[PDB]
């Protein structure tokens, strides 16, 4: 089961 | 922000709490596994200065269901709800490297028998005490050695359900199922004052909490808080645990985390030649498997509360520089939030924490 990797931008 | 979600290669197994001690993040639970991962290679990997096909835990090893995990770098206090063992020199502490547990030491430490059950474990490592909650008293042993030093024996109405450790060491706080907050005072020695009773204040449910105060010892927060139907709150405990803010409304009755980053941050606003020192929180939204972080000092979310996990979240730990968070729910899924600098400016030296303590 795959690895997700994600940007997760903040305010 | 980096947001790192690895499936653990658990089969059936279950993770239900984890520990950030010396470089490791070590995750425990089901059938007595223990496994433990570098918080680097994590971050790393979220950061891709390596592959995630190269992730893998450096150490596994087996104890019951582990609910319990915390110690310091010589020794690991695992439990189980009826058992609790140390494992001492699971670090080399010249390659600060782990251990394989064939170069461990290992001892069973407690055991009660049912109906008994363990509630919580917490370590004191300032008072060198470990604090053992049963279902009706709290038991107070000496790290290492584990000689019994005192118990306190609450009402029979008033299961301790969780505890909460102060950072300057002066004070163990419980709260209990017929809704009290309970603030004791505790010397090195073990003895032991209750200073405070303030009663109709939490809704606890028969669920295994992770609460930390604020790395100043000026806040206590609350899951279901019912003053100020049910919150997720923030208690001045210098100001007679007034509400100094609401962050959740309605608070989740399945949610039961509510953990402290232990740094304490500073962020330059560059364009108005102004800066803001902060603490972050880590807990969940309204919805179950949110994950939220709030700016105790902006008194907003970082960002949208982030729906991770299709059940609650287990267990939240921040890394010892407060950079990174650590998350673990029932989907067996491992959650890494990687911060930058750019994200959260600089953690200040300890001297800052310490004298807002005093």
């Amino acid at each position: 089961e795959p690895s997700i990797l994600i940007d997760v931008p903040l305010y | 922000m980096r947001l790192l979600k690895y499936p653990l290669d658990i089969h059936n197994e279950q993770v239900n709490a984890l520990a950030a001690l010396g470089p490791y993040i070590i995750l425990a639970g089901s059938g007595g596994h223990v496994m433990a991962w570098r918080q680097q290679q994590l971050v790393d990997t979220a950061f891709d200065r390596v592959m995630i096909k190269d992730l893998k835990p450096e150490v596994s090893f087996q104890v019951g269901d582990i609910f319990f995990i915390t110690g310091d770098l010589e020794t690991l206090y695992i439990g189980s709800e009826h058992r609790l063992w140390g494992y001492s020199g699971w670090l080399c502490r010249d390659t600060n490297n782990i251990n394989s547990v064939e170069k461990m030491n290992s001892k069973l430490l407690f055991e009660c028998k049912s109906p008994s059950t363990i509630t919580d474990v917490k370590y004191d490592i300032n008072l060198g005490i470990l604090f053992v909650l049963l279902s009706n008293k709290i038991l107070l042993f000496r790290h290492k050695t584990f000689d019994k030093l005192s118990e306190i024996t609450i009402d029979k109405a008033s299961k301790p359900i969780t505890g909460i450790i102060d950072p300057t060491g002066q004070t163990f706080t419980v709260m209990t199922s017929d809704r009290s907050i309970l603030v004791y005072q505790i010397n090195k020695t073990g003895t032991h004052k209750l200073i405070n009773k303030l009663t109709q204040h939490v809704q606890m449910y028969p669920l295994h909490y992770r609460i930390s105060m604020s790395p100043q010892a000026d806040i206590l927060p609350v899951i279901n808080s019912v003053k100020g139907t049910s919150c997720t709150a923030l208690l001045d405990r210098n100001n007679n645990y007034k509400v100094t803010k609401t962050l959740v409304t309605p608070s989740s009755n399945g949610c039961r985390v509510l953990v402290y980053s232990p740094a304490f941050y500073e962020k330059p606003n560059l364009k108005k030649g102004t800066s803001t020192r902060y603490n972050l929180i880590a807990t969940s939204g309204s919805t179950d498997g949110t994950i939220l972080v709030w700016n105790t000092k902006r008194m907003k979310p970082l960002f949208n509360a982030l729906q991770v996990s299709s059940t609650a979240i287990n267990d939240m730990s921040w890394s010892q520089d407060g950079f990174t968070l650590f998350a673990i729910s029932n989907d067996a899924t491992l959650y890494t939030f990687a911060f930058q600098e750019k994200d959260l400016g600089v953690a200040l030296p300890q001297t800052e924490i310490k004298s807002l303590q005093e």
